[PDB]
């Protein structure tokens, strides 16, 4: 019963060909009308949103802090003398830290010198395009000490005692609060907590803090933390090749063959935390220098 | 800020929604 | 070995009754006065068995319940968790921190079936526990003369070869072979079909042991008379022992809704694995590799197996079969209750089930004219005249000269169900004088009996004289009656309106061609007369002993003649009415005797009046039978005598070319060669009875209906379906109800058939377009068995879109339950819209989050990465991996919003599949309430506290529920104008395309 196929009265896989033509053109046409339906949804849709800003932002409300170095778990494990055991970690440093060079930041009709103090926030104007394309600062290598250099094509980074710079996730509008000077009890920092977004850096339990010796921190003007003159972003269309800004930490005093976690907590008021995304405000580490 | 959205009211509202429909089916299906 | 054993069984029994008495007492080693000693009778008793039938094979419930836990759909399901636990074993041992997803479905599958299961098996055995509550087995101890002494003994310990004695009453034992007997008159009823009760004679008559007077059967009762008979037969080895144990060891077949449900599943994983396939292969040519491919194959073939359709389908089925339990129409398998619907062959029992099997009186003759009195089971007919002098002394002669009368509990029953103590012909005068006469107690009580005269063997008549209590004439009124032939020699007067007259040949002859036509009408007849006695020859003192002629045997006064017969009951002859005009063909199979099945065969509707046999033909043009053309013959009587030597061929050509058609005097293995031959030609059969002997033919039948009172045990369970209340109008709404369940069900599984394109295509596009999930699994899950179940399981409860009692039986070969017409339409038509709404409401969630819908290409490479926490969106953004993570979950949600609002137009227009829905209109409050338990449950799922956190549901922004409204009004405009184009062109497109 399943040799249906063909027979001397005209049936081809179950029936004949001008019944497969017939159907076979409604459906072109029926899917072709589906299609343009969808289209046309679809592009009403697209009239709905602006180009110069999304409709909704509350998804994104704590920004994230994240690190040069994606490990696959978060994880800095390689040995001080094997070059090619932190090769993955340097190939990522230097090709995130390529758009940063100071030939990179040439045009003056794009970029523009913040300054070597942070200041104030920075605002053009509003968000509509009445306004010709935005500025962006600029931001040199050379305000992450120690973890820069004046290397060539490779970043000769620190093999014992390494380098792991922060960024704060880049967000349309997002004018970042640093805390009030009333600090409830932050971790020794600088004064300069008016126009500079603090980020702190620590062990995770009595064992982590203990086996993490020095922490040094390095910034614009050296603060740890994110100058308030870069904010707010404008989008990719108004602000193209914007360079948020940076943030490197590098811990000096490590047990080497020891796995440790640290977490780096950014503060402000408007810097939210989950206890189930780890990434939102603060972020996670585990460094092991295995010798 | 726009970095907020009152999802409480909205929450409120379905299961609001939620329970008008609910009963009023039952008064459907409860034809006396 | 037991072909044989059951080929040895589908023969006609043989015998060795006829031999003379010294013959019988030698083979047998018995006395046939004395019967044999008590060690004899234990020798053999504790040789061969107890005469009783070995008990039915029993059925643990342990086994009926791996049986609910198996089948064709239910194994479709195993299957699928089977698939779910290997992805999910590959998974594990392959890649880092596995889902637990197909663990999850699978072990949802698998509980998916055991609850079906465990509901299945609840119903089935709630049926069987009701159905235990009607065997009410009271032992009856027979009476065995042993050693020369009467003694009663219980039925099972009576041997071979032992005197037995049968009284007026008492139930024949086993099977006797008669001695000697006194006016023996037994009940051949529930094993050979033969209505009127057969008397028992001791001298052979047949070769058919069955027909011949010489044997007593098995199960049996001797209506009147007392007789005496040697054991041939015992237990098992009797007649109804063998038939009983054919019954049980027979098929039972595939039932034509479970062929249905295979030919389904053949579709379903048909399309399932060849989706999988080339989807395998498609993904392997892009990048992914074997051990992501397979994965993919198990997702796609897995996420094709309806889930939940097992469980509706089971209720649907479960809903009608609560209807027919309403109606006192019990079915012990639940899917029989779609097989009548697709019933074209009704093989139907006459006694017992055309019939009532009962002598009732048919009509009467007064005043040369023929008055047909009411023969209903419960009195609701035409009642004749009851107020002329011809009724009131017609009325007497039966009330008084008739040896019937009522027993001691005959209070409180109706005047026809209560048991009468005598005749039947008797009883049925009794009843019918006790029904349009009032009462025949005191009618009985005021004509004093003086001399009777009971039923002679030559020249049967019975008379009685009585007194007379009128207060104007002291004569005393003879009564007499007999057979018509018996009477027209001894009477010369004739009553007419209350005078008498000669017997002229003028109106003679009219009483000759009114016996000739209720004779012909397959009734029998019986004429009453009476006259005055001169009380100046006979006065009130004369003592008229019965020895001489002190009465005038001639000179009688006749008042008229009365047939009787066994009636069919109320709404029989409605029903076979019903059932011609569905086009299901009626054909009578019985064991009665061709003169009277023909008769009742006419009255109720199997041969239509009009149409004639082969032999009627040849009667009205005077010529031989052998001569007429058999092509001229519509309806045909094909006797069971000539049955026993036809071919397969011969029966097929009898089905072939002729459309009523009558078995008559065929033995229940006959009934059996019958049924398969209907079965031969390809047509679905129902078998209607009540004897053991449609135990057989009830078995093999494609569904079996049983009476549920006038019923034998043995048929009563090898049938599929019980009519509790013997209403045989039953059958009718049993093939209604087969049809209509049998539509609704298409639709249902349209419905669920429907939601399948929008549950994969977002697994299709993620593979192709590499873009986020658009839709998860949990979210499936709350569609499939969520918020759909109330829809369809609704959809079951819609009504007749025609008239569905006009159409003909579905053609098994062409009408299946899922046509290729239902996936062009739910696969194909109507899902595909459903999955593009899906994916809008998809594109609008994610483009408004920041992630416009032409950047979703190639993301999903970095967007399930549990690390890479700065995912640049289409405005320049970063976002975290949960982040996204709660859009996508939050995006899962209005996806299965979005499913629900398509959900609504499905469902109105699936409710539909001829009609429109103004025409139709949303009537069904179940259908209703559906809608809105499914709206409120989805909202539910989304806004309720912690749903985020367990089933990863989180709330949505209200404009979202408004993504999918117009591709709703798309699916519920373009279905109707779909039907609408199907209404006013019944030819080929639209009809031959998409209405399934
Ligand atoms: C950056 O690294 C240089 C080493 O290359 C550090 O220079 C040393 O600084 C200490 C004081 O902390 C002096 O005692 C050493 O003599 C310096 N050595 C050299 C070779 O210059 C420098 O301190 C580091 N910068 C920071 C901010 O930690
Ligand atoms: C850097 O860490 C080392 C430990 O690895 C510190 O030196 C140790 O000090 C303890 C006493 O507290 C001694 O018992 C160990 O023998 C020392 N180890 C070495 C290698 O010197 C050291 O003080 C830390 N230095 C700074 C600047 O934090
Ligand atoms: C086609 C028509 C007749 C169906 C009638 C039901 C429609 C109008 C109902 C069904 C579900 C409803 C939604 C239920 C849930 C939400 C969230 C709530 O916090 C605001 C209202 C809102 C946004 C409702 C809007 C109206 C809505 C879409
Ligand atoms: C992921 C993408 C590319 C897969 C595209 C699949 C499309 C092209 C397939 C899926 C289901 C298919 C249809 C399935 C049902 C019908 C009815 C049948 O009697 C003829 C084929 C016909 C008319 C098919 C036409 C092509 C079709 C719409
Ligand atoms: C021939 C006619 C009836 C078709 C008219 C199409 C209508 C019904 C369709 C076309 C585009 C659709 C809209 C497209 C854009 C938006 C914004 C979105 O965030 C919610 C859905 C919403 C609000 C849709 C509602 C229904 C809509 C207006
Ligand atoms: C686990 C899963 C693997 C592929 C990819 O990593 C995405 C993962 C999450 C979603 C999950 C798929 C696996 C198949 C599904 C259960 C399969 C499915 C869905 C519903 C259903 O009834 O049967 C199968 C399609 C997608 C699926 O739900
Ligand atoms: C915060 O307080 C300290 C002293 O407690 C003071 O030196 C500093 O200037 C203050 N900063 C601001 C911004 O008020
Ligand atoms: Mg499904
Ligand atoms: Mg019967
Ligand atoms: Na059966």
């Amino acid at each position: 019963k399943k040799f249906i196929w063909n027979s001397e009265k005209k049936e081809f896989l179950g029936r004949t060909g001008g019944s497969w033509f017939k159907i076979l053109l409604f459906y072109v046409i029926f899917y072709g009308c589906l299609a343009g339906i969808f289209i046309g949804t679809i592009q009403v849709m697209l009239l709905t949103i602006s180009e110069f800003k999304p409709t909704y932002q509350d998804r994104v409300a704590p920004p994230g802090l994240t690190q040069i170095p994606q490990s696959q778990k978060t994880e800095i494990s390689f040995r001080p003398n094997d070059p090619q055991s932190y090769e993955s970690y340097v190939v990522s440093i230097v090709r995130f830290l390529e758009k940063y060079k100071d030939l990179a930041q040439k045009d003056d009709m794009i970029f523009e010198d913040c300054g070597n103090v942070p200041s104030e926030l920075k605002e053009r104007g509003e968000y509509n395009n009445e306004r010709g394309e935005r500025k962006v600062c600029r931001f040199r290598l050379e305000w992450l000490g120690n973890c820069s250099g004046l290397n060539d094509e490779t970043y000769g980074y620190k093999d014992g005692k390494p380098c792991v710079i922060i960024k704060l996730n880049r967000v349309l509008g997002f004018k970042p609060k640093p805390p009030k000077n009333e600090s409830l009890e932050t971790y020794p920092v600088m004064k300069y907590n008016p126009y500079v977004l603090p980020v702190h850096c620590t062990g995770k339990r009595d064992e982590d803090k203990e086996k993490v010796g020095t922490m040094e921190y390095f910034g614009l003007g050296g603060y740890p933390g994110f100058p308030l003159q870069y904010y707010p972003y404008y989008g990719k269309l108004l602000q193209p090749k914007y360079l948020q800004p940076l943030m490197a930490v590098q811990f000096t005093n490590l047990t080497m063959d020891t796995e440790i976690r640290i977490e780096c907590k950014a503060y402000g008021e408007n810097i939210g935390y989950s206890e189930k995304d780890r990434f939102q405000g603060r972020f996670d580490v585990k460094i092991e220098v295995k010798s | 800020d726009p970095f907020y959205y009152d999802y409480e009211t909205v929450r409120n509202g379905g299961l609001i929604f939620a329970a008008l429909a609910f009963i009023v089916g039952l008064i459907i299906i409860l034809s006396k | 070995k037991e072909r044989d054993m059951d080929e040895l069984k589908k023969e006609v029994s043989m015998d060795d009754h006829k031999l003379s008495l010294d013959e019988l007492h030698r083979k047998y080693g018995t006395d046939l006065s004395r019967g044999l000693t008590p060690a004899r009778a234990a020798e053999i008793l504790a040789r061969d068995g107890p005469n009783a039938l070995t008990p039915p094979p029993t059925t643990p419930e342990w086994v009926k319940f791996c049986r609910q836990l198996f089948g064709g759909f239910s194994m479709l399901l195993w299957i699928g968790a089977i698939l779910c636990f290997l992805a999910y074993g590959i998974q594990a041992a392959t890649e880092e921190e596995p889902q637990n997803d197909n663990l999850y479905l699978g072990v949802v599958l698998s509980a998916v079936v055991i609850i079906t299961g465990c509901f299945s098996y609840y119903q089935e055995a709630k049926s069987s526990k009701i159905m235990e509550s009607f065997k009410n087995m009271v032992p009856q101890q027979a009476l065995v003369i042993r050693n020369g002494e009467k003694m009663s003994i219980n039925a099972e310990e009576v041997v071979v070869g032992d005197l037995v004695e049968v009284k007026g009453g008492d139930r024949i034992p086993a099977d006797l072979r008669i001695i000697s007997a006194n006016g023996c008159k037994v009940d051949n009823s529930s094993l050979t079909g033969e209505s009127e009760p057969q008397t028992r004679s001791p001298d052979f008559t047949n070769e058919n042991p069955l027909e011949t007077r010489n044997i007593a059967f098995f199960s049996t009762n001797c209506v009147e008379g007392t007789a005496r008979g040697i054991v041939v037969y015992t237990g098992d080895r009797t007649v109804m022992g063998r038939i009983a144990t054919l019954a049980s060891g027979l098929e039972g077949g595939q039932t034509p809704i479970a062929a249905e449900i295979e030919h389904f599943i053949h579709i379903i994983t048909g399309v399932a694995v060849f989706l999988g396939v080339s989807f395998f292969i498609l993904s392997l040519i892009l990048e992914y590799t074997w051990l992501e491919a397979v994965i993919f194959l198990i997702g796609i073939i897995v996420a094709n197996v309806p889930e939940g359709l097992l469980a509706t389908v089971t209720v649907c089925l479960t809903l009608t079969a609560k209807r027919m339990a309403r109606k006192n129409c019990l079915v012990k398998n639940l899917e029989a209750v779609e097989t009548l619907g697709s019933t074209s062959t009704i093989c139907s029992d006459k006694t017992g089930t055309l019939t009532q099997n009962r002598m009732t009186v048919a009509h009467m003759w007064s005043d040369n004219q023929i008055h047909e009195a009411d023969t209903t089971e419960n009195q609701s007919g035409v009642s004749f005249d009851k107020t002329s002098a011809t009724w009131l002394a017609l009325s007497r002669i039966a009330g008084l000269c008739n040896r019937a009368v009522f027993q001691a509990n005959q209070e409180n029953l109706p005047i026809l169900k209560r048991a009468v103590a005598g005749d039947a012909s008797e009883s049925a005068l009794l009843k019918c004088i006790e029904l349009c006469c009032g009462s025949v107690k005191e009618m009985r009580e005021r004509y004093t009996k003086i001399v009777e005269i009971p039923f002679n063997s030559t020249n049967k008549y019975q008379l009685s004289i009585h007194k007379n209590p009128n207060t104007a004439e002291p004569r005393h009124l003879l009564v007499m009656k007999g057979a018509p032939e018996r009477i027209l020699d001894r009477c010369s007067s004739i009553l007419i309106h209350g005078k008498e007259q000669p017997l002229d040949e003028e109106l003679k002859d009219a009483f000759q061609n009114a016996y000739l036509e209720l004779g012909g009408l397959g009734e029998r007849v019986l004429g009453f007369c009476h006259l005055f006695l001169p009380d100046e020859q006979f006065p009130e003192g004369f003592q008229f002993d019965t020895d001489d002629v002190n009465f005038p045997l001639d000179n009688l006064c006749f008042v008229g003649l009365i047939s009787m017969i066994d009636p069919p009951r109320a709404a029989v002859p409605d029903a076979v009415g019903k059932c011609r005009s569905a086009g299901i063909k009626v054909i009578m199979v019985t064991g009665d005797h061709p003169i009277t099945a023909k008769a009742i065969a006419k009255g109720v509707g199997i041969i239509s009046e009009g149409n004639e046999t082969v032999e009627d033909i040849a009667a009205r043009l005077n010529i031989p039978v052998s001569q007429v053309n058999p092509r001229d013959a519509k309806a045909c009587v094909v006797h069971g005598s000539d049955l026993k030597d036809m071919t397969s061929e011969q029966l097929d050509d009898i089905l072939k070319y002729h459309t009523e058609i009558v078995f008559a005097r065929t033995s229940p293995q006959q009934k059996l060669i019958i049924v398969e031959g209907c079965q031969r030609q390809g047509a679905i059969v129902a078998v209607t009875g009540d004897g053991v002997n449609d135990s057989p033919a009830s078995k093999k039948a494609d569904i079996g209906v049983a009476m549920g009172i006038a019923g034998s045990d043995v048929s009563k369970q090898a049938a599929d379906m019980i009519l509790l209340d013997d209403n045989f109008a039953s059958i009718v709404t049993g093939v209604e109800e087969g049809r209509l369940i049998f539509d609704n069900l298409k639709k249902s599984i349209a419905y669920t058939l429907t939601s399948n394109i929008p549950e994969i295509t977002p697994f299709l596009i993620f593979i192709i377009a590499n873009i986020p999930l658009p839709l998860g699994t949990v979210t499936i899950l709350c569609i499939d068995l969520g918020t759909d179940m109330v829809p369809a399981i609704s959809l079951a409860y819609e009504q007749a879109e025609s008239d569905i009692m006009k159409r003909q039986p579905r053609n098994p070969k062409t009408d299946k339950l899922v046509n290729e017409q239902l996936i062009s339409m739910a696969y194909g038509q109507i899902g595909m819209i459903q999955a593009l709404g899906g994916f809008f409401t998809y594109f609008v969630i994610l483009a408004e989050n920041g992630f416009l819908p032409i950047h979703l290409l190639g993301l999903r490479v970095n967007w399930d990465d549990r690390w890479i926490n700065d995912v640049e969106d289409s405005y320049g953004q970063q976002w975290t991996y949960e982040q996204r993570k709660i859009v996508e979950f939050t995006c899962h949600t209005p996806f299965f919003v979005t499913i629900v609002v398509v959900q609504w137009a499905d469902l109105v227009i699936c409710k539909t599949r001829r009609n429109s829905v103004f025409q139709q209109g949303m009537k069904n409050k179940i259908l209703i309430f559906g809608l809105f338990e499914e709206t409120a449950l989805a909202a539910f799922l989304s806004y309720c506290p912690g749903m985020g956190v367990a089933l990863r549901m989180y709330p949505l922004k209200p404009t979202w529920w408004f993504c999918a409204f117009p591709y709703s009004l798309l699916i519920f405009v373009y279905d109707e104008v779909r039907k609408l184009i199907i209404r006013r062109r019944p030819g080929g497109w639209v009809e031959k395309e998409t209405y399934y």
